[PDB]
């Protein structure tokens, strides 16, 4: 919704396009690879704007 | 999270409204732009 | 920092409603600048102070609105003449 | 034995379970009038309360203990305060 993280020595299964990222080891299992692009997309849009 | 969306915002909206009146002030009454 | 690092606990209620009230007296003293231009001031948790125009100095919140309060104050001290 | 099981089990160690690391809660059991049948259903029981007092230790070890003050996800941070805030209640 905004861009902003709260989380310091921590993750959140992402790490402008740049300085965030999808990494295979970081995500859950169960949360499959397709909704995480749609949250990556939508975080760096509202980012951006 | 802690952020401001509540308290500035009607203060922000205020700051615009002094230097506009103030640069107002100025212009129609002192004269500059003849200067 | 309290406020933003953590978010997500038990604590979080109770810090709040410390820093809420903690914060009151700085923002009463803001809300005279903005809306007088009377500068209040007997502790020194202000850099401001009261040439042709500089003995204005400047020898908390975010930076984002800090200098925008900075410039608010001076136009009205010259609309106070 | 009654009370002093209870005391016990609540994560007080008594002064017939003597404390240890390497057997957790353990009674005496060398006393002169020791019944064979008490043994068993005793050394059945310390177990639950040797676990609570590690449970116990652990969730006021890793959380509300730090203002923070490199770190680590599996001593510190928000998921293991998550997993202990829900450890307490469970």
């Amino acid at each position: 919704l905004h861009g902003l993280l709260l989380d310091q020595h921590e993750e959140f299964f992402i790490k402008s396009l740049k300085q965030f990222s999808l990494r295979v080891e970081i995500l859950p299992s169960y949360i499959p690879v397709r909704v995480a692009e749609k949250i990556l997309f939508v975080g760096e849009s509202v980012q951006m704007f | 999270v802690l952020m401001k969306r509540s308290i500035t915002a009607p203060l922000a909206a205020h700051i615009s409204l002094v230097n506009k009146a103030a640069v107002d002030y100025f212009f129609v009454e002192l004269h500059l732009e003849a200067h | 920092q309290e406020a933003l690092h953590n978010c997500s606990n038990e604590h979080y209620p109770v810090l709040l409603s410390l820093l809420k009230t903690s914060c009151e007296p700085y923002t009463r003293f803001i809300h005279d600048w903005v809306y007088s231009g009377v500068f209040r001031d007997a502790y020194g948790e202000f850099m401001i102070q009261v040439k042709l125009y500089w003995t204005h100095g400047y020898v908390v919140f975010l930076k984002h609105i800090a200098h925008d309060i900075y410039v608010c104050g001076k136009t009205i001290n010259l609309l106070k003449l | 034995m009654i009370h002093e099981l209870l005391l016990a089990l609540s994560g007080y160690p008594g002064s017939i379970f003597t404390w240890n690391k390497r057997s957790g809660l353990q009674v005496s059991q060398d006393f002169p009038f020791l019944h064979p049948s008490e043994t068993s259903v005793l050394n059945r029981l310390c177990r639950l309360g040797t676990d609570y007092i590690r449970f116990t230790e652990f969730i006021e070890q890793y959380t509300g203990h730090v203002q923070q003050q490199q770190g680590q996800g599996g001593l510190h941070g928000i998921y293991l305060r998550a997993f202990c805030t829900g450890l307490d209640s469970v």
